[PDB]
């Protein structure tokens, strides 16, 4: 009983630390970019060119 | 010349009308600004819950 019981426990063992370790290779995507204001000071332009 | 002082005269008026509307705009330059700092602060607010 044993036996059986710790073959499927060390099988389970390698996926879980597969599945489980490997995430630690990155988590930190979650983490967002600037996005930053302009507080009114991004206002410095005339109607002169818009094409480019 | 006396109609060219009549137009005259109405176009200076139509300058201080549109001084007028000078201080309104600047009425409504001054409140949007108070609208746009608001916003910035809100806007901050919100992130931050978010997070």
């Amino acid at each position: 009983l044993g036996t059986r019981a710790k073959e499927s426990l060390d099988l389970r063992a390698h996926l879980k630390q597969v599945k489980k370790e490997d995430i630690e290779k990155e988590n930190r995507e979650v983490g967002d970019w600037r996005k930053n204001i302009d507080a009114l000071s991004g206002m410095e332009g005339r109607k002169k060119k818009f094409e480019g | 010349l006396k109609d060219a002082q009549e137009k005259l005269e109405l176009a200076e008026k139509k300058a201080t009308d549109a001084e007028a509307d000078v201080a309104s705009l600047n009425r409504r330059i001054q409140l949007v600004e108070e609208e746009l700092d608001r916003a910035q602060e809100r806007l901050a607010t919100a992130l931050q819950k978010l997070e």
